[PDB]
């Protein structure tokens, strides 16, 4: 009937931050040994994209969790539907592919008031093309040049010789599929270890 | 209850 932990879980400090990584480089975040409220980040409310895999969102908060990580990362609005277990295209392939037993939840929210400027902002990149496809939670951000051509590219970009990562271009005029969007998801494993408290 | 596991409001309250 007496409250042990207090510690609450550092949310703002994932999602008031200045700027989000690039997809390619998504930013993982270690959360552990802290409670944890749901209840503020749904009602927050501006998020376009609230999904949980596993488990109703709805009765998330009442439930004890292990091994939680909070990736982060902006991506385009048409990509959104791509961060989901199984999907195939352009990013899931070979930027961040959540696998095929998933567990945790998927946060996304319109950043087109912070992430875009006029002329575009072309800091947020996505890996185009890679030789073989990402693992689940496989983080891969190199940036070696392909040389299919006649002579070594010696690191420099040109013709017959491509570079992997392609810049986004936000520019806020661009169209809602076209719109850079913010994203977190939550990996975690579901625990009951006492019986009354997480029954 | 066990450091290291990450409670949700409602279930820290039971806890
Ligand atoms: C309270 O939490 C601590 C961890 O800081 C744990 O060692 C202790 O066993 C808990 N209290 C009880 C009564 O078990």
């Amino acid at each position: 009937r007496f409250p042990n932990i207090t510690n609450l879980c550092p949310f703002g400090e994932v999602f008031n931050a200045t700027r989000f990584a690039s997809v390619y480089a998504w930013n993982r975040k270690r959360i552990s040994n802290c409670v944890a409220d749901y209840s503020v980040l749904y009602n927050s409310a501006s998020f376009s994209t609230f999904k949980c895999y596993g488990v109703s969102p709805t009765k998330l908060n009442d439930l004890c969790f292990t091994n939680v990580y909070a990736d982060s990362f902006v991506i385009r609005g048409d990509e959104v539907r791509q961060i989901a277990p199984g999907q195939t295209g352009k990013i899931a392939d070979y930027n961040y592919k959540l696998p095929d037993d998933f567990t945790g939840c998927v946060i996304a929210w319109n950043s087109n008031n912070l992430d875009s400027k006029v002329g575009g902002n072309y800091n947020y990149l996505y890996r185009l093309f890679r030789k073989s496809n990402l693992k689940p939670f496989e983080r891969d951000i190199s940036t070696e040049i392909y040389q299919a051509g006649s002579t070594p590219c010696n690191g420099v970009e040109g013709f017959n010789c491509y570079f992997p990562l392609q810049s986004y271009g936000f520019q806020p005029t661009n169209g809602v599929g076209y719109q850079p969007y913010r994203v977190v998801v939550l990996s975690f494993e579901l625990l009951h270890a006492p019986a009354t408290v997480c029954g | 209850x066990k450091a290291g596991v990450v409670y949700g409001y409602n279930a820290w309250i039971r806890c």
